[PDB]
């Protein structure tokens, strides 16, 4: 946690 | 109906809404939290009544939404949501309504639900959701 | 177009 | 089948993919832009031949995908996307595939796509949206 | 002092604080925009009086802070700002107060300052800036 | 961490 | 406006 | 000098600059993680020659920059950066430079560089940084 690696918003998945 | 936007906020701790299991989804109300305190958002109401209200008080900010899903379509030629389902990382709510037409889901993999705009007249018409981290 | 309002990532609407 | 994650860029110049009429989505490779230059990912692969690939190379930056819905279905037991379909500002892009079973949509009111993760096998087993501003 | 944080809103709408041209920056209160509504944040209060108040109302929309600037120094063995200037991109508003010590700078190139937080006891201690877009 | 707050970018503090 | 280049946040510049 | 625009990316891995203990700033170079793998943008060089160069390699993902600071102050006529110093939550990398005329400093409370943009002639001129969560 709390780390250098930049976040983004992820939407899904879809085709379970 | 009539339109609504709730604009963005910080996270949900509440989403009160109606649903009748023979005709679709009716009023909804949002209770976001605003930088640590509650924000209870205007009340977007249907024009009639006859629902049975289901009330969503999540474990805030513990437990979040990971997932919408539910069923769009026509009553009496309107194109509605019909059914609403909102998965936690804690537990499921729903499905409430009617689970017929067409699916439609919004898995989230990262990132918070933070709003919610629409608009709703007997039934709730259609809805968007705001997302962020 | 650029004004001082915060923009959002907004996804739908579904039930169209 | 084989997971990826091609992460975040800037945007997308380019998608190319197979799809097959009686069964479901193949490879994918994504032509994205990065700051600028166009980035081509690695190809995923499907496992097996037999497909049709399509080429959508976006009208980038004045045009932009603002919806990508399809179908997920079920394909000798596996739970996989059938059809595909890309919308964006300029025309629609599809569908492509078999439109029978689960349908699926990401319209996009505001944001922009800027990645795909997911996994692929004899066809496209499921994916992720990279979402931002 | 006593530390305070407005947390993140949709903009800025007006800004009142307090400065002494001898001492430093006194109080602070910030008018939000949540939304498209206004929202006045908490008053942050100085310990003590004898202050100037200058107030700025934003042109919002139209109007937004493209920069945020002053002095830092010491008052009485307290590092305290002890002189404010708030640039738009409409025009300048400052500098108030003590301009001697270490300057500092936060030219914003693109985004929008969105929140602030900090600390108070007869001035104002320190204080940070929520950015977003 | 992963919790449901939503988080912002935040600059400084200035004045330490 | 409103095209398909991804947005940032850029604080600066120094050195003017 | 001429201007350049690294753009955004995922990370910083390593960041390689020169100075002059009498002049200022003078070439940048840095390489950034992008989605997870290594990426050396361009060098953007000085006009001139007569510096020291030092490597700064972060022990990405752990270790991350939290401030950047320096000292702004002419050189010739030229506004230009003569000091620079990187603070990540492992240690401090600087100042390195003349610590002379007009001091910056962007403490980050929250948040990561994930880019840099400028202008770079005898020495660096004045430069940017990209924010992302």
């Amino acid at each position: 946690g709390r780390n250098g690696k930049s976040q983004s918003i992820i939407v899904g998945p879809w085709g379970d | 109906g009539v339109t609504f936007d709730d604009g963005a906020y910080t996270g949900i701790r509440e989403i009160n809404f109606e649903y009748n299991s023979e005709t679709a989804i009716g009023g909804l109300r949002v209770t976001y939290d605003l930088n640590g305190m509650p924000f209870v958002a205007e009340d977007h109401k249907s024009f009639i009544t006859g629902f049975k209200p289901v009330k969503i008080s999540l474990e805030f900010p513990s437990e979040y939404i990971v997932e919408v899903s539910g069923y769009v379509g026509k009553v009496e030629g309107y194109t509605v949501i019909r059914s609403l389902t909102f998965k936690t990382n804690k537990q499921t709510y729903g499905p409430y309504g009617v689970t017929n037409g067409t699916p439609f889901s919004l898995p989230i993999e990262n990132g918070l639900i933070v709003g919610f705009k629409g608009s709703i007249g007997y039934w709730l018409d259609y809805f968007s959701i705001y997302l962020s981290l």
